[PDB]
């Protein structure tokens, strides 16, 4: 609790950088520009619309506290991730192929570095004729 | 290699059992026939003339069913470990906690107790077996996953509730009026139209096209009224079947068109990539900030998946057209603004 | 706070009574069952063997129905004051002037008079009660608001009038011809085909698939003709039910697609804003001119609402496409005119 | 003023008679009932017990029908002069040459001869009247203009010919096989299954759901086979009615959508304007050249009308989209060619 | 000229026989009637009273059928040489190797043997003829090319498998429950409800609307339960016919819309042109390189034809719209890039 | 009657400004320009089409007299306004929420000044947990 | 016959103006330009496609002879003109109103001079409350 | 076998022109430019996509060997060519008309030289009233 709130406050100190207490489009655009993430107005506004509920365009501090105090290790998260993985399933056998996932991850959706492709290839078991199950991945990422 | 083959055969058995597809259905069909046969034999055991050989055949088939069913139960429990959600002894217990698994095991135990009671052959045991020979149908009940047939029927009925209520209401009014008129014209000549309840029974049998013939109008005026009201009410009483059949066919066509497309692929890819980035994310405070940002993107991708859970429909294509039209129009507005600035 | 809670509970009761939605329908379902039960009991009171206990049960249920119904009438009258259209004693009288409200109160009074007559137990009173036990069905009649079932059935029937007339006409011709042929081949051997009226009765019973069995062809030529004409005419006589069911399902699908959209929102907003501006409008002659202008805009918004009363259809999307295409084309014409003026 | 009122009343009568629309149908409905009543009375004249009063009522109604029908014939002949196509004595003769007009006048003459024969009351006359009482149905036959019901039924049947043939073929095979199996299992125990013809009659009565009950399986194996084959064949035999009803409803929906639009208005305006220009067209050789040009444009407008006789469909909207897309694309190609010439 | 007329008449006969279209169907209709007549006569030969004249007529018609059928077989074999695929003696043998051709020739030989046996008139021959009079139906079976009716029925049934299974499952449950309740209320008063098998037979006859009348509830509670469950289960049992009929009609409408268009014309033209170029293709090594290139283009055109074998659908029009929208958008992007370079 | 016709004539004196007796697009465009209403050709032509019935583009004096002599306190006006208000109704409870109406009025349709938003907020009863019925509004605006 | 062919030849002498014997787009474009009909390439090509059947773009002399030898007083012409007039019919009463036809002729389709509008108004009977039947018009124009 | 592989190698020597062993878009674009076939980037890329199965854009030598070792005289080729010809069939009489084929070949699809039109006209039998069957054409072109 105390460690959590201390970490949250020390993070928001860099996130906000002053006494305003609210984050604007430029406020986090500077953060992503420092990391070289190439922020865009459209994606930033879509993120803004993904937090607020009144449409005023400002992220309220109580809203941030409520949305962030809860954790991502929820019950429905496992089902949603399972369905998302099943979207890229062949014949419903519950496994993700090496070549299929290698093509899908880099090409479909947001592109991924081939370095991280070798990373997840070596992270999973190289045995099993190059076949890896994803249910354990959902289990380990749901509860972290 | 042993582990790989073990997991592969476990997955194959779990597929043919819990998630049938294609030729796997063959197996289920077989089991269905078996259950159906038992039911038929039970029906043939209530006939006093055929009870002997039917009871013997039911005993033999009950044994065969016990062996095959217990084998299926054991194989299903073993194959539950294909997915890590039910791996280990704790996972197998969690699998055994499923409502249909517990229904299957109580059905098995009831059948074993029935066999033991027949071995004892008590009078109370005989009554118990006669009462409990019906429990096998629960297996057939288990086939539709989570009551899919009931949910489909309820959805289609609710979608057409007003039409079905209209059909039944007008048909009931026609039934009442026609029965009353035929009763009035048939009171004195026909002994099977003595009371209005008899006329209502006749009208129900007639307008449903059952036509038992136990009650029929004998007077010619009664026959003319019966013919006219028969045409009307017969048209009215067959309406629900036509309404529901056409609704089912339209729903099938819409589902075919919807399935033809694909919507959730991009949100699924977004969820996978943001999950991967958040996993790989774990000055150190800046790295923690990046972790928080990745979890934030993960939540956004999850919300996008949740909102795209809804299937395609006419509003989706309409709004896609609206977005394309607006993009074209605004882009041409900018183009002509630039061109008039050039000319100006 | 008392006034707020008073109005809230009044609105809740008026909602569950006059404008049912969701769980409110439960209540109506209950009342329907009650009415239905009464009817069934009345039917069971015409049977001489069951008349005693059925009459006693009908008396008890008639009392219960009286209590519940009067309670519902009083609650409906009280909740009519939720909307200011029926507020006050004048508004409550205006509510009581509604045709279904007066039907309900005369039904109540008739039931009270029936109970009083049973208390008196006169012979003329007994006949009056036997005649007036049917009046309860009027409540069930009141359920569909302004004859919604009748209007829906009439709309669908009129939309398919030509097809239904074709089906009935060809079916009638097939009936006449088949009855005549079976009569010709069955005259001398079958005593139930003595006259052409008997053959027509047989054909009506057969082609409707009622099949009483009181008249059936005995000769083999008669049976062959009956089989062929049965196939033909049976296909023809079941046509209206299929036509109307498919029409109902298509109408339901079209209504779902139409409802999916939304059209009157913008005209409603325009009407609200112009009404507000006209309300706020009240040199002074210039202010009166502004008031007149606002009322003029109000009339235009009202006319736009009236013309948008029609629901969405294929012509609406077609004309939207035409407008978009014309806008794009004319804008590009202007763009190329400017560009050729620049080049020229 | 007399000529104007004369022509107006003539047009009104010709409208209510030859081209009914709206309330005019009321009149036709009346006449239909009249004809129907006659038919019913004729049916009631074949019953020996009711022949007296039915014959008297048929005589009175035959007179009434004669008076009304002759009045209608005279009024129709008079109102044929509303349109100049049938104006004058030659035009009235041309109207009287229409097949349904000659059918109506021979029906009238036959009815007059029937009345005269009844006045004579000869035995041969009595037989002639009994035979010719059926001729009235020809009027009812005349109602559908140029066999509209027959054409609609034929169009829908031909559109679904493969499906109907499939349904009937599989149903016939199921009938044959089920009848043979029930005959085999019912040969020795049931006297109504003595021959295979009896089994075929039973199967025809059963799979059509007529169910006379004159033949029914008594053995339990026969009943099980009958139940299974009943489910199958009953599903198969009701298929044509559902297919044709759904086809009718789909055709009605398509016709509604098509009618909603309008296509021939522009070709009709072109035909009218070119006809007017050619009419007004009549150095003089140059004027004759202009006349020839106007007649040439008239022929082109006529060909455009002929090709637009086809109603709207999916190909029309698809080709309209293709034309719009091609126009936009080519215009933007020209625009960018000009812009690159400017930049180059 | 002799060869040209020979080939033309051969093509005409092969068209009317193997690929009927339009008036050619007339011929097939005739043959169908012939076969049907034979079957009817065979059915009339099982009746002991009519066996004499029916057998004589069957002999005469069997002869006529032999003559006509052998003539048709010979003409079909001769007309097989219209297409070069079956030209020559080897080609005629290849034609005779077709499964339906061999079925036709064994049917012919069986009929010839039947005639010879009747000429001998042996008892074993008589039994053989009685058994083999059914073989004629194989011709009627041959009519649908490659089981088109079976394939269409299977496709539509599989498309609606879930709905049909739902309907049958719920109908079976309603049947079981209603039969049990009527059995419970009818056990002691009705002798035709002695066992549960009797109640199941009654429920099957009732919910299918067959209504034999051999079993009917006599108690009033039984009649009320029968009425309610009759309404429910009757609605459920007629569902498959409505579902399949609506599916057939929707498939017919979709096929009409699809056929209206044309897709494979361009790939067919590409295949023809590349085949022609490759044919005409045959320094010389460069010419061989050109031949290889033309064969490569031929393979590409073949693959395009194979992928365009699929008929039009909603995905095709959706992707055409997507391609058009993308082309417009990218072209306007290039246009505005050029215009801003000009302004910049 | 006499007061009504006198008011109508004195209004049309400023509306027309001469002896023409007809109002053109510019004739009322000047009126809206004087009040700063920003007249537009499209809206003026749509209004013109909303009065005439022959398509000639000129508002006839008898047509104006007929269309204006009648009043807006008609029977069907109440039903049309009730339906228009019901379009912006939630769950059919017969009330318009403060926040819902505040958002709808300003955002949806023609924009409205927040000053008039406070005006209608204070015009209705501030009690009732910020909930106001609209049926009385229809009753009072139909008959004025 | 002889008079007809003489008229046709003397007309084609001016139509063709040389020994080519065929009419091109410009060949008749000059004719319509002399009369001030404003010829257009699209309409001329559509007319060309309305005569030929092979798509070669040239009007054959035998084709012209065949297409022109026949007259417009055909049986189906009456039905086609009747249907075209019925397209502009109200309630199917078999009459064309003065105002309705006046609006349709000038506005819908190719525009017509108001002089010819007065011409056809005075050509028909001015009596009958301004209502004229069109069946007699079809009868008189079909057979000329 | 030996003659076949020798011909294939001597053809690929000119096709590749070096030791790379793979053909790029320009590698065959030069070949079609030498023959004056006017190569295009879109058609070349479509051909490339018609050979590879991995999407890498490079034609593998084993893939070329496998795809080329097999011959075009396959069973399904006859059926596919028969269906393609039947697409341009009138009333299903199994013949291709002289005028119909002459129009279709030149106009529809890729254009063809009229010289080759006279070539195929003279190649087939000029007898038979200008009618030629195409089944024999499929038979002769399937097996070469």
């Amino acid at each position: 609790t105390e460690e959590q709130i201390a970490e949250f406050k020390e993070a928001f100190s860099l996130f906000d950088k002053d006494g305003d207490g609210t984050i604007t489009t430029k406020e986090l655009g500077t953060v992503m520009r420092s990391l070289g993430q190439n922020p865009t107005e459209a994606e930033l506004q879509d993120m803004i619309n993904e937090v607020d509920a009144d449409g005023n365009g400002t992220i309220d501090f109580p809203e941030f506290l409520t949305m962030m105090a809860r954790k991502m290790k929820d019950t429905d998260s496992e089902e949603e991730i399972r369905e998302a993985f099943r979207v890229f399933d062949k014949d419903g056998n519950g496994y993700i192929s090496a070549a299929e996932l290698r093509h899908v991850m880099t090409n479909l959706g947001e592109k991924l570095t081939d370095e991280e492709v070798d990373e997840m290839i070596r992270e999973a078991d190289i045995d099993g004729d190059g076949q890896v199950n994803y249910e354990e991945f959902v289990q380990m990422m749901t509860a972290k | 290699r042993r582990n790989v083959k073990y997991r592969r055969v476990q997955n194959y058995l779990y597929n043919v059992l819990e998630r049938p597809r294609g030729w796997a259905f063959i197996y289920h069909a077989f089991v269905f026939l078996l259950v159906f046969g038992c039911l038929i034999l039970s029906v043939f055991s209530t006939i006093p003339e055929h009870t002997k050989l039917a009871s013997s055949c039911l005993l033999i088939l009950e044994f065969v069913m016990i062996v095959v069913f217990g084998l299926e139960f054991i194989i299903r429990i073993w194959s539950a470990g294909c997915c890590c959600r039910y791996r280990g002894w704790q996972g197998r217990l969690r699998f055994a906690r499923k409502p249909f698994c517990v229904i299957d095991t109580i059905v098995l135990i009831a059948s074993i107790a029935v066999v033991s009671a027949k071995t004892q052959g008590n009078i109370f045991a005989t009554s118990a077996l006669r009462s409990l020979r019906f429990l096998q149908i629960l297996r057939m009940v288990r086939m539709d996953r989570r009551g899919g047939t009931w949910k489909l029927l309820g959805s289609v009925v609710y979608a057409h509730s007003k039409e079905l209520i209209t059909a039944w209401y007008i048909g009931f009014l026609v039934l009442i009026f026609s029965s009353f008129l035929v009763y009035l014209v048939e009171k004195d000549a026909n002994k099977e139209f003595s009371t209005y309840a008899d006329a209502l029974w006749w009208g129900t049998i007639t307008l449903t096209t059952i036509g038992y013939g136990d009650k029929t109008p004998l007077t010619w005026l009664g026959r003319l009224l019966s013919a006219g009201f028969a045409l009307l009410g017969i048209s009215f009483f067959a309406l629900p079947a036509g309404i529901l059949g056409s609704g089912f066919a339209l729903k099938v066509q819409e589902q075919h068109r919807q399935k033809h497309f694909e919507k959730r692929r991009n949100p699924a890819a977004n969820l996978i990539q943001c999950v991967w980035r958040s996993y790989a994310a774990d000055t150190p405070p800046l790295k923690t900030v990046i972790r928080a940002i990745r979890i934030m993107k993960f939540h956004v991708a999850k919300r996008k998946f949740k909102e795209t859970l809804r299937p395609y429909d006419v509003k989706d294509v309409i709004e896609q057209y609206s977005a394309g039209h607006l993009d074209m129009l605004c882009r041409i507005k900018s183009l002509q603004t630039r061109v008039d600035q050039i000319l100006g």
